[PDB]
């Protein structure tokens, strides 16, 4: 689920109080398709309304359907509101309220996005942006490697209650450390950014059982996407509330905080990228990764063989075996596919595509195997002495959607185990009709 | 170009730019960008969406073939008296001579009947002025060189 799709399940008062915030709009604003944004920037300035008609006429005609796609997105968005125009006409205007943060962001006008940064002067315990990188990424490798339950990774139990409900891992019996689900192997999967992504979206649907303000956290999520990565803001001019969701980012290595009670606060790359290469591929279906996390090490033995492991390199080899076993365990190709995409090598960026393409056809070709068979379990029915009889039942099964298969030719047909009380007590009682 | 007066002018640029401060509200107004997008919808002055909306239909095509054997014939007079062009022998200069008159008895024949046919039938395009402009230009190359020649006898 993307940030669109999130949006537009909000009730309109939700959105509107999220426009008040400069960086929210911005936010928004990005996320719009590359035509919308077009229309925004023309309405920038507009004070009335424009025909409906008007605005269509702008885009050709042969490219009327992402027309028809971005008027859409903007109106569920609520971006712009229809207004009635005098005259019969529609009326299309940017909502007030957005438009003047969207300036405001743009042009200029009010206070700063934070506070003052100056006030206490320098830090005495000011880090830098390597240190910065290195801590974020000890944590989400910590976090990642409590996914998986080793003992070298110890977090909250909040966390770990979060990443339950997440449905990543499930406790069958209290005290018992929990054991990952498929969807915990598909989550890892995942790129960076992503798993990031669907975190904070859990996060901000599972807020309202915590009593946090929804609003507040997404204006806060995305002024520190728009922040300056090694340049610190200040903690104070936040809800007591906003302390705790300030808390959770540190405990997840977005926001850099040396002490609880600390009045700065570091933005790093990882928070930067909540707003949206090591490893070379060959023909011969090795992987060569320039790594030495055992992160991913584990993330490429979950889909391969292993064959070498020298001090800063893996050199692994993708079998049959290996990829059967890795969706036997519950992840599919086109999500490998990804992961291998996205881990490329900066110098298999030239190659047009990045990953030849003879691979990810085996891949695919490898994933259809396993599912070679179909299973559906049902119930037979073929003593049809008339070809009318064996329709009406074909019409009543259709009609109750418990049909799996047809066969007019042959008088044959198979319902659902959960259908076929029903439709042996129609056809009892078409009997005793008769 | 001018006086001192261009120096005056750069020192009060520079003096004005000086002091320089950006501006938000300043750039533009509600009214300049509807009367832009006015003149930028459809029909407008840089939009102009006509440009001989139905010429293909308008004018029709018994107009247009008499139109066509006009330029014909105005392509063939013309050519015959650029050929004629440039007059380096005194026997071209009645060749020229008569290729004028012959030019003005067509002209006279055919675009001013033309004209009031168009006239009658108020057809929007301008047909008759580009025939006028290739024979407005060769009776003033015809008259330059006709004066060229006086001079070169003065």
């Amino acid at each position: 689920r993307n940030l669109q799709e999130f949006l537009g399940g909000l009730s309109p008062g939700v959105l509107d109080r999220l426009y008040g915030h400069p960086a929210t709009c911005l936010a928004v604003f990005r996320e719009l398709p590359s035509l919308a944004k077009n229309w925004v920037m023309r309405m920038l300035f507009l004070e009335q309304p424009l025909p409906q008609a008007a605005v269509a006429l702008w885009v050709k005609k042969e490219f009327s359907k992402a027309q028809e796609e971005s008027t859409g997105l903007l109106s569920g968005l609520r971006i712009w509101h229809t207004q009635l125009l005098p005259g019969g006409l529609q009326g299309l205007i940017l909502n007030p309220i957005f438009r003047q943060n969207l300036r405001i962001a743009l042009l200029g006008g009010g206070k700063a996005w934070s506070d003052d940064t100056s006030q206490l002067g320098p830090d005495k315990h000011a880090r830098d942006v390597p240190s910065l990188d290195k801590y974020a990424e000890e944590r989400w490798e910590v976090v990642l490697h409590f996914m998986v339950g080793s003992p070298s990774a110890a977090v909250s139990q909040d966390l770990a209650q979060l990443l339950s409900q997440a449905g990543l891992m499930k406790s069958t019996e209290p005290g018992e450390p929990p054991c990952i689900t498929s969807a915990g192997f598909q989550f890892l999967l995942l790129d960076t950014p992503a798993q990031l992504w669907y975190f904070m979206l859990q996060y901000l649907q599972t807020a309202q059982s915590r009593g946090m303000d929804l609003v507040e956290i997404l204006s806060f999520l995305f002024q520190l996407s728009f922040s300056t990565l090694g340049k610190d803001y200040s903690v104070e001019g936040m809800s007591d509330s906003l302390l705790n969701f300030l808390q959770h980012l540190r405990e997840f290595g977005l926001v850099f905080q040396r002490k609880r009670k600390s009045r700065r606060y570091y933005p790093t790359r990882l928070a930067i990228n909540l707003s949206s290469g090591f490893i070379v591929v060959e023909t011969n279906y090795r992987l060569y990764a320039y790594t030495e996390s055992e992160l991913q090490i584990a993330l490429i033995a979950l889909f391969s063989e292993m064959l070498y492991r020298f001090p800063n390199m893996v050199v692994a080899q993708v079998t049959r075996e290996s990829v059967q076993q890795a969706i036997a365990s519950g992840i599919t190709a086109q999500q490998i596919i990804h992961f291998l995409r996205t881990r490329a090598h900066p110098v298999m960026l030239k190659q047009t595509p990045v990953l030849p393409p003879t691979i990810t056809d085996q891949i695919r070709l490898w994933e259809l195997e396993r599912d070679r068979l179909r299973f559906t379990e049902g119930v037979l029915y073929n003593q049809f002495l008339s070809q009318v009889d064996f329709e009406l039942l074909l019409a009543h099964a259709r009609e109750l959607g418990v049909l799996v298969f047809e066969n007019s030719a042959k008088r044959l047909m198979v319902v659902t185990p959960a259908g076929h009380s029903d439709v042996k007590r129609f056809w009892k009682r078409q009997k005793h009709s008769s | 170009a001018t006086s001192q007066d261009i120096i005056n002018s750069f020192q009060s640029i520079r003096q004005e730019m000086e002091a320089y401060t950006p501006k938000l509200t300043q750039v533009l107004s509600s009214s300049a960008a509807s009367s832009t997008i006015t003149a930028l919808s459809p029909g407008g002055a840089l939009m102009q969406g006509g440009t001989q909306q139905a010429i293909n239909q308008m004018v029709p095509n018994d107009i247009q073939s008499e139109l066509k054997h006009l330029y014909v014939a105005v392509g063939e007079l013309l050519r015959h008296f650029w050929s004629c062009f440039p007059v380096n022998t005194p026997f071209l200069e009645e060749k020229v001579v008569k290729m004028k008159s012959n030019l003005e008895r067509f002209q006279v024949t055919k675009l001013c009947p033309f004209q009031e046919k168009i006239r009658r039938q108020y057809l929007s395009t301008n047909l008759v002025s580009h025939i006028e402009e290739m024979l407005q230009t060769a009776y003033n190359k015809l008259h330059t060189w006709q004066s060229r020649r006086l001079m070169k006898k003065t």
